[PDB]
């Protein structure tokens, strides 16, 4: 029970699913020709999660992409590693969703959806140990917003015992791209919280801050953002693929992490946040990573932390670490840290242990929290609704093929029981 | 009457038993792979004992006869990729690949009993391969949900088929100071009133204690968990002392229910060893068992995060191993109850039961711990565990007035009644933890 | 009743023990690393004693029973990166990691007393570890305030827990001349109160007179620390004469309070070595005990900047080593009482305790102490310190015309009550010194 399928939508989502293959290739190694590189054996019975058997020793992935513009995998199967994508992966049409939620899949994203759910089926009974579903889009973006809720309904409709995994990419209330990007996002998030059990919080924005903070980068790049992210999401499923002292599972998390379903809004931290010039003069040990965890400008909601209070925190450590280091780490930060958490629990802990280290790196982790400062994001986004959307201009785009306000209100309803159960669970 | 099955759920209880096993090759004189290398004594099998642990082999093999039940398949390949290969039976190596939850979730309900038949019918085929049938032998995590459910479960389910042989439960206990996951607690409680109906002798060890004691006796910074398997492994295996080799006075597994359990009631003894020494520092100490009883009386010492001699007397055994002296250790226990120690009751009123084995004390080689030609290993079912339970289930209040966890539990099928059982069958256990001290 | 248990306070504390027990691995033939090597006699233990200083391993070793305590980790990295590693015990070389003053400003306050707790238990822990318990040997410095303030604070524990073992203090006093800091007179007497209320005999040297008989008596022009710690390790362990060799009359530890002290009052003898001379002075000297003697009543060599001669005569005790003869020291002290010596008082009237010592006088390789067939050490209870503690009394009255020191003091949570109180308790001391001869 491993095996994950990876689900890539959206112009973002597209780039980051590319950026975590080559993640993943480059961290168990395996060169694109098809020449075997692992070693020696935990690294060849876990590439069945991503990877199936061809024919002559060959591994082709398991993942089905797709785009309403093609343009994108020409720039995967002639750029860098993307040669093991069988062509039949590649689902592609015409021509875009206009970038908005009433052409994504309400009208016109419901027709070769079939399909892709055909292909989904035909995958699934050719999958023996199926376990979870990686979907990555972007929150505002028409494509990613727009078919991906429509998506995930039906990867709940045929499969209600498998839980689902979301990573959109949350835009942030002060850079606007198109008058229409928080208007998508909300239309999207008002089906997200009813089908999804678990959701990342990011932010890029967040990311250009940490690179001109420790990175010092010069060039605005999209490419080391998806680096950044795809090496998070490799971390949080090292725990899975490598054993530890206590292996963690996507069910794990929304057992331990999750309070209860409607609650599943994340906000992500990674260690070390290191750059080049400063590696020969840092000890990379776990108090640092641990100092760099709860700092308050290394997360990627981005919020406060310091303001708000802590719900549930964890740690997903990789490397060869000992078990006293860690403990001790967590006893020194509930000692200093006693008042930002909450008073129910009491210890706000959960723990998993990775064998091997990071590409790139001697030891890392990933940060998974829940704290009361995403509601702050919720109520800007309602103002920004409130304040801009009251004189019903370029409103009419959507309300002519069938929306009713009825929706919209029932989207601001919605947004109001996030925020009144971010305060029960007071701040 | 002759053969004691062991049985290990979850990943710690599995790195216990390797270390236990790796242990009982070392002293009885099999290699890591058995078939010999070679035979040792006389008495080491034969004569019998063994077989006790391992089978003996019509071909001249030894085999521990041992169950591998988990859900997760990497333990069981970590075992399989290793010198257990060669230990272990196939058959008897339960590989699961349904991976849910860790574990206690659906680990205690309908998901496990269809896998249990078949550990049932495979423990009864090996009871039936063996000559008669004395006790068994269990080590679980409380802490991991695996332990927990699938152990709690595996009682019910042996306490049912036979209801007349020994449960030895050695449990790891979540550490009192933090938690590593926060449903420990549960997986914990949630089973103790199936360990109160279907247990005869459960062992409490505490994790927090053998890293107190290896950053102080041992002056490890760096405490392994393999160094607390290790540890632990000694303790389990110095019990189980005389039962593989000679002694001047013998002690019966029977006995320990005779004299430490006079009632229906209360039968969970603590257990210490002593000494605990580095190898550095055995040029420089020489002491007498007096020392190593005060040792063992140090709440340090005692597997557990609690003061030992701010509870009542209750009946207690001595085990003693390799070049001991009666009057010595005669003396030793006369001087300790000169000292005023805990309280003592009007029930027994004194009984130190002592017991002396003609085996020096042995050592593991990847441990720090150096080898002593005297140890204890001492068993007493005190009451001091009392505040012990009693901090667990203010914890439970706590984390129970919103109760953080009933959405799932009720899903699944179980309801709130259940926890107040539990809670309710705690405060009775608290209570008669009181009461048998303050009778007297 | 047959074991001393010694403890190190301070810097110079801490030097004084290392020099003691180097020349005690020296006379009694324990190497360096020790085990053994190799053992000489015969009585050297057995029989016993040993065990009087060193504890006598199962394995044959010989192990110092004293605790070093201290909140300086420098003077404890020293003793561990030597040869002292292989004699200490590592629980008993309690390591401190806290400097803010050094160290009377917090030492006696409640800073100190949470890791007494440990001291207590460790020291009780070595107590149970030996058959009995004679008494307590102290080396502290009044100068450094560790010194004086945790000796202080563990007379007091010590007295409370038993209160019936003899307590003997080898304090080194500051120079009466100049002062090396300032509060030394502040660590002094501030805990001069304690002594008295908690201490059985209390012995008085100083550095000057060390450093003067250096310059004379050894011809050293550069006289070191080490030179001191070795002379007054030879005095501490000639008292120690009797107690570890055999010899005619030997002297008790009890005898010394029952004969020097007769009341509830003063109790704080002096002491003298001789004779003192150098490697290249033995060829011309071979005296008797009478100069020797007369040399013991020389200010010099007295190890106080006063004359012993103006007092007023108490009861005293003389131990003789080596080849000696009764009727020559009893010729020796009768023309001593001829010479129309210190006032006798009457109601001893004339008391002189005579020891002899069958084995030879020892001397340290490192210092320039030749070894002589006959030795005197000499202990005499002589009121001519007095005007000592009134010099210094002087000094304290001057210097607390502006106290120049009770801001600290005070916002420590002390007051002027507590300085007016040890100042009264000098008078007091001064006017029973005076009265104690005045009686006669």
């Amino acid at each position: 029970m491993r095996e994950i399928i990876h689900i890539s939508t959206g112009q973002c989502g597209n780039q980051i699913g590319a950026a975590f293959w080559e993640t993943i290739c480059g961290e168990h190694g395996l060169d694109f020709n098809g020449t075997y590189h692992g070693h020696d054996d935990i690294q060849k019975e876990r590439l069945n999660v991503y990877f199936n058997e061809a024919s002559s020793g060959k591994w082709v992935p398991r993942s089905i992409n797709v785009d309403l513009e093609p343009g994108t995998i020409d720039a995967v199967r002639n750029s860098a590693i993307g040669n093991l994508f069988r062509p039949d992966n590649y689902i592609f049409g015409q021509s875009s969703a206009g970038n908005v939620w009433a052409k994504g899949h309400y009208t016109e994203g419901a027709e070769l959806v079939d399909s892709v759910m055909d292909v989904i089926r035909r995958e699934a009974e050719g999958c023996d140990s199926l376990q979870g579903f990686q979907i990555t889009h972007s929150l505002g973006g028409g494509t990613g917003s727009g078919m991906g809720t429509l998506l995930i309904s039906k990867i709940r409709e045929e499969f209600p015992d498998r839980m689902m995994a979301t990573f959109s990419v949350l835009p942030s209330p002060k850079t606007s791209d198109t008058v229409v990007e928080p208007y998508n996002a909300t239309l999207s998030v008002h089906q997200l919280v009813e089908h999804s059990d678990e959701t990342f919080c990011i932010d890029n924005e967040a990311l250009y801050d940490i690179c001109q903070r420790t990175l010092k980068l010069n060039q605005p790049s999209y490419g080391d953002l998806n680096n950044l992210v795809s090496s998070v999401m490799s971390g949080v499923t090292t725990s899975l693929r490598y054993p530890g002292q206590l292996n963690s599972d996507l069910r794990k998390l929304a057992v331990n992490l999750v309070p209860f379903p409607r609650l599943h809004f994340f906000m992500v931290g990674y260690a070390p946040l290191t750059a080049i010039g400063s590696q020969s003069f840092r000890s990379l040990t776990v108090p640092e990573l641990t100092q760099q965890m709860f700092d308050a400008k290394n997360m990627m909601a981005a919020a406060d932390p310091r303001n708000g209070r802590y719900l549930t925190v964890a740690a997903f450590f990789r490397g060869k670490v000992s078990v006293k280091e860690v403990e001790d780490e967590m006893h020194k930060v509930q000692s200093k840290n006693s008042d930002y958490f909450v008073e129910w629990i009491p210890n706000n802990v959960q723990t998993a242990v990775c064998s091997v280290a990071p590409q790139g790196l001697d030891m890392a982790a990933t940060f998974i929290a829940n704290s009361t400062s995403i509601q702050e994001l919720f109520k800007r986004v309602g103002d920004q609704f409130s304040a801009m959307f009251k004189r019903k201009a370029f409103l009419h785009w959507y309300t002519s093929e069938g929306m009713d306000e009825l929706e919209f209100s029932e989207a601001e309803s919605n947004m109001n029981d996030l925020v009144s159960e971010y305060q029960q669970y007071q701040e | 009457m002759r053969e004691v099955i062991s049985i290990n759920v979850g990943q710690a209880g599995c790195q216990i038993g390797n270390a236990c096993w790796e242990l009982y090759s070392l002293e009885h004189g099999i290699k890591p792979d058995g078939h010999l290398e070679d035979g040792l004594s006389k008495p080491k099998g034969g004569e019998e004992g063994f077989s006790t642990f391992f089978h003996e082999t019509g071909y001249g093999k030894f085999v521990p006869r041992a169950i591998y039940v988990d859900l997760e398949p990497n333990v069981i390949d970590e075992v399989r990729n290793g010198p257990y290969k060669d230990l272990f039976h196939p058959e008897q190596l339960i590989s699961g690949k349904e991976d849910a939850a860790n574990n206690y979730a659906r680990g205690h309900y309908t998901v496990g009993r269809e896998i249990l038949g078949d550990v049932l019918d495979r423990i009864r085929k090996l009871a039936d391969q063996c000559d008669g049938l004395q006790g068994f032998l269990f080590t679980h995590s409380l802490g991991g949900g695996t332990g927990s459910g699938l152990g709690s479960l595996l009682l019910e389910e042996l306490s049912a088929e036979y209801g007349k042989k020994s449960k030895l439960e050695f449990a790891v206990y979540p550490a009192p100071q933090v938690s590593t996951s926060v449903v420990e607690p549960y997986n914990t409680v949630l089973t103790t009133h199936t360990t109160l109906e279907h247990a005869d002798c459960t062992f409490m060890v505490d994790n927090e204690a053998i890293y107190d004691m290896c950053k102080r006796n041992l002056d490890i910074p760096r405490p392994s968990f393999a160094n607390l398997n290790n540890l632990i492994a000694q303790v389990v295996s110095s019990v189980t002392a005389s039962l593989r080799f000679d002694g001047s006075l013998n002690v019966d597994l029977n006995e320990f229910q005779t004299n430490l359990v006079p009632y229906p009631r209360i039968h969970f003894p603590l257990v210490s060893y002593s000494p605990v020494l580095s190898k550095s520092k055995a040029f420089h100490e020489s002491n007498s068992v007096s020392e190593i009883t005060n040792a063992c009386f140090e709440p340090g010492n005692q597997m557990v995060k609690c003061d030992p001699r701010d509870g009542k007397y209750m009946a207690t055994c001595l085990l003693y191993r390799g070049d001991v002296v009666t009057r010595d250790v005669q003396r030793a226990v006369e001087q300790v109850k000169n000292k005023k120690t805990v309280q003592l009751v009007d029930w027994c009123p004194t009984g130190f039961k002592i017991g002396i084995c003609y085996e020096p004390p042995t050592a593991t080689p990847n441990s720090q711990l150096a080898t002593v030609d005297r140890a204890v290993c001492m068993l007493s079912n005190t009451t001091s565990i009392a505040e012990a339970w009693k901090r667990i289930d203010r914890k439970f209040d706590l984390m129970y007035a919103k109760r953080a966890f009933v959405h799932w539990y009720v899903g699944e099928g179980m309801e709130e009644g259940e926890f107040t059982e539990a809670r309710e069958d705690l405060a009775a256990l608290e209570r008669d933890y009181i009461e048998v001290g303050a009778d007297s």
